[PDB]
RNA sequence: ACGAGACUCUGGCAUGCUAACUAGUUACGCGACCCCGGUCGGCGUAACUUCUUAGAGGGACAAGUGGCGUUCAGCCACCCGAGAUUGAGCAAUAACAGGUCUGUGAUGCCCUUAGAUGUCCGGGGCUGCACGCGCGCUACACUGACUGGCUCAGCGUGUGCCUACCCUACGCCGGCAGGCGCGGGUAACCCGUUGAACCCCAUUCGUGAUGGGGAUCGGGGAUUGCAAUUAUUC
């Protein structure tokens, strides 16, 4: 009953406003519902050189990917989440549904 | 004690400031009253925040000198507070009196410059620069390769500093200074 | 260069001008006894240990670096 | 009685110190283990410059136990100045008058600014082309 | 009464090197005389009973956080491995040092073993523990 | 070196020829106003119009200006 | 105890090696060659002999009780793992020389690398770095 | 015969077992978190596989 | 009109808002231990968001005063204040015979194209040494070295579509390198509460090329690889 829907994306404001409207389908059934929990981001690193060969002045670069994530627990069973886990997705939001 | 502090063991009173060109650049009195020689910092970002440092710290700022030593102020303090007690088991006065006559004595007046160098006076925080700073590398040199520690050498010269006996090197290296400068004065 | 020739251990003169001698001075410290009786600072440390025993040095501040001595209380 | 709580965070260049306060006795222990109790112990009277410029009366009803994670050595030891600190001046705002409060914080701003105002310096970055933050590598002429 | 807490680790560390004077029932084992603790290391200690000492250490630190097994005690007790020429690297401790300390001290029951894993300090450890928490706190009063 | 330029000085002008009534004389009640009576894109580009508006008020209030 | 003792000595020439009566027993040691900090302590281990004196108090009859654990420390429990030349390439003798041996032993795996015209050896013959090391840029004072 | 003496080396470590998939050649490979690509390569293509030069 | 500015990411303050059994705390209730109290990363629970983390916002503007300035643009000073210039990124017009055909299935043109400058397999070299030069590292000691003890972090990464190749706890064996058996981690989970050094405390040395220095070089032992001799490392 206890059932796990994981909410992870790359555009701060494609992750936050899905975050949301999955809570506005929530309320409307009135369940059992668990709130947002946002943990420390990943940021991937690279630093490599710019130029193609060896010449010139040393002059490097600054690639990042702040990707973040985040979890919400609900006690429902898996045929009201399956209402609610096909509307309001834009393809930019990676979830993964835990059953158990 | 909320109206009085000992500096470890030492009392806040009773130094009185000799020069009064240089008491407007000692900060040693019943404003900068600290228990250790040693804040979060913040002294060295103004033009004149060097000028209320209490002078023990200042001395331990310019301790920690040569590589090696430099980001230990953990230990230069183990120095000083050492040193402290050398002054007094040969004087029994305050040590930090002796350090105030100590500062007075090694500041050069006049210091010749590349102007052909015209001889010219000194600020009193030029003064109180030079002063900690001659003697700070004079005892550098003493513990150098010598069976005496550099807690006694740091002890030593303020002793020999302060009544100017010029067998100490702040006293040498300020009366050169100011006789090189009464050259082309 | 110039050799220290230091004392590695007392003859029958240094430490008998050791047990009167040294009660005189105001400052005691291994790096200055050392180096005005000319013996080694392993020996200095091991000229005041049984002063302590002896009762002719008083001991203010010792420390892992710094070990200092002195005369006893005056009176 | 009344649960008189208090729990007051205070950082520093990375150290993190939070506090917990209660009516209590006169002791004060951070992790347990006593104040004086911390090494280095050259530190020894940087950690009672609350206990002698306010003098022991007003720990006389407070305990703390301090919980302290993160910084260095001597981060450490800043952090757990400025964290009980102002533990106890919210301590003497939410149960007593400020009156009483005040009379214990002019005290606390004409030595030191950093047991209530932490310090905003953080290490700069280290760029490329360069051993520090400012340092570059030493140049090659010819 | 007072706990391990309220106590000098520096003249502690001794105390339990004290309390295994009388025991001698550690089953010591036979190379100690002739070994270095760790390779960051060169020489051997200046104390004849180290193994005295370093034993003396590991139950207080058992005592702070428990469950701690033969990696993480090689860990703490490794040191700046001061290469030389090159610039240095940390370097932990040998594992048999370790692991000697952790089989003395089940020889006698000071220590337990964690479930999943680990040593921890056992109740009537804590007994005793506790008496030589009060011998140096009752001497400096 | 705080030096406004055109864009913090030619658009508070036009705060004060349209919207003289609409503000007073303090920073933070002018800059509650101008951002509803302008949409500047920035947060710290809004401090910074109003703060020229609040200092051309200390001078019209003064005498004229141009 | 403090004062100079009699039978004081200065010089032990022992395995005609000169060893100084300066030091501390454990650090004198390593005079003579095969013998470095390592295992001079230990070696002064495996008897129950003082070392917090220095190196002219310890009596005569048991510097010989040094000795005899010295050029065999096999039946004294040393293991092999501290010796200097373990597994002789001959008789596969595990041993430990001091100051006589060394450069004797020194001499002859010289021309048991330099008869088999090993490449090991011909670098010792010239006088080279052997141990693979860059000799373009380093090694400049020896050679001229 | 021949077969036998083409492929024979091992080729399951070392850099002439790896490569980039875009340049194909064995310098400068970014082989960080499964990248496999070459160090210019991976320059023109940082924004296809998304990466910003954001500080 | 561009560039500067603005702008972006980060750094600092908001016990206000939103919530966290993979974040922490507060209690309560036992267990353990000392003389009601004391401690515990021992064990569960309901209230919390102080610390955890990051989402929105809010906060600084030469804003207020005092000089100074056309009293304009502005500058100096004070107070309140977490900030009275955090750091970088981006970065024009025109230009160089700057560099790269050794990043390319980016390429004009030229050489070669089967006895191949194409391709692969073996081995060697790119490490080679009279000499000069560049960036470096550890040092030249006593503020030190050496040996015990005590105690503090913050950035990252980890099982690979190919890929047969991971990060590692724990339990033993061995002085060490290392080795063997179980368990977890595709990761805020396990590693990891990342028990880092410097440090601090206490020994020992004592101005000696010494216990500073670790270059050179001999002997033994293990890992990786099919393969390390020109010593892969250890």
């Amino acid at each position: 009953h206890r059932i796990r829907i994981t909410l992870t994306s790359r555009n701060v404001k494609s992750l936050e406003k899905v975050c949301a409207d999955l809570i506005r389908g929530a309320k409307e059934k009135n369940l059992k519902v668990k709130g947002p929990v946002r943990m420390p981001t990943k940021t991937l690193r690279i630093t490599t050189r710019k130029t193609p060969c060896g010449e010139g002045s040393k002059t490097w670069d600054r690639f990042q990917m702040r990707i973040h994530k985040r979890l919400i627990d609900l006690h429902s069973p898996s045929e009201i989440v399956k209402q609610i886990t096909s509307i309001s997705i834009e393809p930019g939001v990676e979830v993964e549904v835990t059953i158990a | 004690t909320p109206d009085i502090k000992l500096f470890g063991k030492w009392s806040t009173d009773d130094v009185q400031i000799n020069d009064i060109s240089l008491q407007d650049y000692i900060a040693v009195k019943e404003k900068y009253a600290k228990y250790l020689p040693h804040s979060a910092g913040r002294y060295a970002a103004k033009r004149f925040r060097k000028a209320q440092c209490p002078i023990v710290e200042r001395l331990t700022n310019s301790m920690m000198m040569h590589g090696r030593n430099n980001g230990k102020k953990l230990m230069t303090v183990r120095i000083v507070k050492h040193a402290f007690e050398i002054i007094h088991l040969l004087t029994g006065e305050n040590p930090l009196q002796v350090l105030v006559n100590a500062i007075i004595n090694s500041g050069p007046r006049e210091d010749s410059t590349r102007i052909r160098r015209q001889a010219v006076d000194v600020s009193p925080l030029r003064r109180v620069n030079q002063a900690i700073w001659l003697l700070c590398t004079g005892a550098r040199e003493a513990a150098f390769r010598n069976i005496k520690t550099i807690a006694e050498c740091l002890a030593d010269e303020l002793i020999n500093a302060a009544k100017g006996s010029s067998n100490s090197y702040a006293i040498k290296k300020k009366d050169e200074l100011e006789r090189v400068a009464k050259s082309n004065r | 260069r110039d050799k220290l020739n230091n004392l590695v251990l007392f003859d029958k003169a240094t430490y008998d001008k050791l047990c009167k001698e040294v009660p005189n001075y105001k400052l005691i410290t291994p790096a200055v006894v050392s180096e005005r009786l000319k013996i080694r600072g392993s020996l200095a440390r091991a000229a005041l240990q049984e002063l302590l025993s002896k009762g002719l040095i008083k001991l203010v501040s010792k420390h892992r670096a710094q070990v200092i001595y002195t005369r006893n209380t005056k009176g | 009685g009344p649960l008189q709580s208090v729990q007051v965070f205070g950082r520093k260049k990375t150290a993190t110190a939070v506090a917990h306060c209660k009516r209590g006795n006169g002791l004060i222990k951070v992790n347990g283990r006593p104040l004086e109790m911390i090494e280095p112990r050259t530190l020894q009277y940087k950690l009672l410059e609350p206990v002698l410029l306010l003098g022991k009366e007003r720990f006389a009803g407070v305990d703390i136990r301090v919980r302290v994670k993160g910084g260095g050595h001597v981060a450490q030891i800043y952090a757990i100045r400025q964290s009980i600190s102002k533990a106890l001046v919210a301590y003497y705002q939410k149960y007593v008058d400020e009156a009483s409060k005040k009379e214990i914080k002019d005290i606390l701003i004409q030595y030191d600014r950093t047991l209530l105002v932490a310090d905003p310096r953080r290490c700069e970055s280290k760029k490329f082309g360069g051993p520090g933050a400012r340092a570059r590598y030493q140049k090659s002429y010819r | 009464g007072v706990t391990v807490k309220d106590v000098n680790q520096q003249e502690f560390v001794r105390a339990l090197a004290a309390f295994l004077k009388k025991s001698g029932k550690l089953k010591v084992p036979e190379w100690v005389d002739t070994v270095k603790l760790a390779k960051h290391k060169e020489l051997a200690p200046y104390d004849e009973n180290w193994f005295y000492t370093r034993a003396a250490s590991t139950a207080r630190h058992l005592y702070l956080r428990g469950g701690a097994g033969v990696g993480s005690m090689t860990k703490i007790y490794g040191g700046r491995q001061r290469n030389g020429v090159m610039p240095s690297h940390f370097s932990r401790g040998s594992k048999s040092v370790a692991r000697r300390v952790l089989q003395a001290l089940e020889g006698l029951k000071m220590v337990e073993k964690d479930q999943d894993g680990g040593r921890k300090l056992t109740p009537q450890g804590q007994r005793d523990l506790d008496r030589i928490a009060g011998q140096v706190a009752a001497a400096k009063k | 070196g705080r030096v406004r330029t055109k864009t913090v000085k030619k658009a508070a002008r036009v705060i004060i020829e349209k919207y003289y009534t609409r503000l007073g004389n303090d920073f933070h009640t002018n800059k509650r106003v101008c951002e509803e009576i302008a949409i500047i894109p920035s947060k710290k580009l809004r401090n910074k119009i109003a703060g020229y508006v609040t200092h051309l008020m200390k001078r019209i209030q003064r005498g004229p200006v141009r | 105890s403090l004062v100079i003792p009699e039978k004081f000595q200065h010089i032990l020439r022992v395995l005609n090696t000169n060893i100084d009566g300066r030091r501390k027993i454990a650090f004198a040691i390593t005079a003579i060659k095969g013998v470095g900090r390592r295992y001079a302590h230990v070696v002064l281990r495996k008897a129950d002999i003082d070392l917090t004196k220095r190196a002219g108090e310890l009596t005569e009859d048991e510097v010989e009780r040094v000795i005899t654990i010295m050029q065999n420390p096999r039946q004294y429990k040393i293991p092999d793992w501290f010796l200097n030349r373990q597994k002789d390439v001959k008789d596969g003798k595990y041993s430990q020389v001091l100051a006589n041996g060394l450069d004797n032993k020194l001499r002859e795996d010289l021309e048991r690398l330099k008869k088999i015209r090993a490449h090991r050896g011909l670098r010792h013959f010239w006088g080279l770095r052997v141990r693979g090391q860059h000799t373009k840029t380093t090694g400049r004072r020896g050679r001229t | 015969g021949h077969q036998q003496l083409y492929w024979s080396h091992p080729r399951k470590f070392g850099q002439g077992s790896r490569s980039c998939r875009v340049c194909s050649n064995r310098h400068g490979l970014i082989r960080k978190y499964g990248l496999n690509m070459c160090r210019q390569c991976f320059r023109q293509y940082a924004k296809d596989i998304g990466f910003i030069k954001l500080d």
